[PDB]
């Protein structure tokens, strides 16, 4: 079972530092070239850095002078020291294995990136840690209304990403829409989570949104009542 | 059985295997690099697609990298 | 650096359609060209290397072709599993570069949105702020227009919206818009309206409430 497991993600002010780490299992790590690739909605996929099986390091021009790739073959780990961090370094960072293909003519490395870690988020902002306020999106209906009602939670003004949202501790999934967060001019995020339900369920069923913001150790259960 | 295994090309214990194999085929670099080579162990001689060559053998380390 | 441009940037396909995505390189990269598939919240998966060589387990409907500056990924029979974003990537020279991605979305019949408006909570108003939310539920296609009106004044610059990934089961989108005012501004006006334009609607749908009522 080939695995790359990232750690060391986090959030800092511009000029801050973080150190990503990647634990490799299920293959002989020392034999392979290893890379870091990042993704943001606005940069697409971008190769950051590579450290070949021979100890040769390569860097994208966007990170030269600021990022350092290293590996400890004895610990099956690959690291990325990220210094002088910029807002435009904000991304999901993936640990990635370069291919090692054998041919009659010999050994060829990094033709492609065949194994990718789950990715770890890095956020660079002047914003401060802040847990969300969770407000109700309260449905109103007539005692005789039919069709579909919608209700929700507005998870407002948190930093950084991410938050997780469940409904009724994971027992309600049908009709649930959790939206991508928006970044406000304050530098704080806001997201909504809604669920569509039978109108008459507003009188009979309890709806609780369970919000977790690990970065601020903020957990909120918000019951949403019809008004 | 003990067999050579790609990508390491090291001798490895396959306690549940009974054959070593050498598998060779053309990928789209074949013109530049020659055939791909896979060394492994299996319980039985693997079945392969028409344009794939496979040679199975039943002795320890009988599937070294084919250099000559 | 070598620039890879994919065309198109997005397309709509039905199950069983033939899908073709092209990748053009700014210089000759021989056949040092890979294709990856990526679904939301997941890492990219390598499908094709050396322009045309499938990775183990990749189904036969996937094929790659081309060389030099021009490459094509073909999905001969689009499956539900194949709605994703596709990226080409060159390994000719440093730095390794990717295309911008091509998003393959599910084609379905036009579906008008269900529209819902939510007034701000008393808890939020106690903090000095008022967020009004408009939900557009389960519509297709993705293009929708939301206009916020407060006592018939069009609001601009004080709302933000977000759209979900296409739904697994019904191939629809939903959209959430948040209008944020100060409590003082909220308390000065009566009628709060969300006005929705969409291909599925013969005329615009307005959902409103009157503050206090």
């Amino acid at each position: 079972e080939v695995q790359l497991v990232e750690s060391g993600g986090g959030f800092v002010q511009p000029g801050g530092s973080l150190r990503l780490s990647c634990a490799a299992s299920g293959f002989t790590f020392s034999n392979f070239d290893m890379h870091w690739v990042r993704q943001s909605p606005g940069k697409g996929l971008e190769w950051v850095s590579g450290l070949d099986h021979s100890g040769g390091a390569h860097y994208a021009g966007s990170v030269k002078g600021r990022f350092t790739i290293s590996r400890e073959d004895a610990k099956n780990s690959l690291d990325l020291q990220m210094n002088n961090l910029r807002v435009d370094d904000t991304a999901v960072y993936f640990c990635v294995r370069g291919t090692l293909y054998h041919y009659t003519s010999g050994s060829y490395y990094s033709d492609a990136f065949d194994i990718w870690g789950q990715g770890t988020l890095v956020t660079v902002s002047s914003a401060s840690v802040k847990g969300p306020s969770v407000f109700p999106l309260a449905p109103s209906s007539k005692s005789t209304s039919g069709g579909t009602a919608a209700l929700g939670c507005l998870v407002k003004d948190y930093f950084p990403e991410p938050v997780t949202v469940s409904w009724n501790s994971g027992a309600l999934t049908s009709g649930v829409h959790t939206f991508p967060a928006v970044l406000q001019s304050s530098g704080l995020y806001s997201l909504s989570s809604v669920v569509t339900v039978p109108s008459s369920s507003l009188g009979t069923q309890t709806y609780i949104c369970n919000v977790n913001h690990k970065p601020s150790n903020t957990k909120v259960d918000k019951k949403v009542e019809p008004k | 059985i003990r067999c050579f295994i790609t990508p390491d090309v090291t001798s490895q214990a396959c306690p549940d295997g009974h054959v070593c194999y050498t598998k060779m085929w053309c990928d789209n670099f074949c013109g530049m690099r020659g055939k791909r080579v896979d060394l492994g162990c299996a319980a039985t001689c693997p079945k392969v697609k028409p344009g794939v060559n496979i040679k199975c053998c039943s002795r320890d380390n009988c599937n070294p990298f084919p250099t000559r | 650096e070598i620039v890879l441009t994919q065309s198109p940037s997005s397309l709509s396909a039905s199950v069983g359609d033939r899908v073709t995505i092209t990748c053009q390189a700014s210089q000759d990269i021989s056949n040092y060209l890979n294709w990856y598939q990526q679904k939301p919240g997941k890492a990219p998966k390598l499908l094709i290397y050396a322009a045309s060589s499938l990775e183990s387990g990749v189904p036969s409907r996937f094929s790659g072709s081309g060389s030099g500056t021009d490459f094509t990924l073909t999905i001969s029979s689009q499956q539900p599993e194949d709605f994703a974003t596709y990226y080409c990537q060159q390994a000719n020279s440093f730095p390794y570069t990717f295309g911008q991605g091509t998003k393959v979305e599910i084609k379905r019949t036009v579906a008008a949105p269900s529209v819902f408006i939510f007034p701000p909570s008393d808890e939020q108003l106690k903090s000095g702020t008022a967020s009004v939310v408009c939900l557009l539920n389960n519509f297709y296609p993705r293009e929708a227009k939301v206009q916020w009106k407060v006592d018939n004044a069009l609001q601009s610059g004080n709302s933000q919206e977000s759209v979900t990934e296409q739904d697994s089961k019904d191939s629809t989108y939903s959209l959430s818009s948040t209008l944020t005012l100060s409590k003082a501004d909220y308390e000065k006006h009566k009628v709060y309206a969300c006005e929705v334009t969409h291909q599925g609607l013969s005329s615009p749908v307005t959902k409103s409430f009157n503050r206090g009522e």
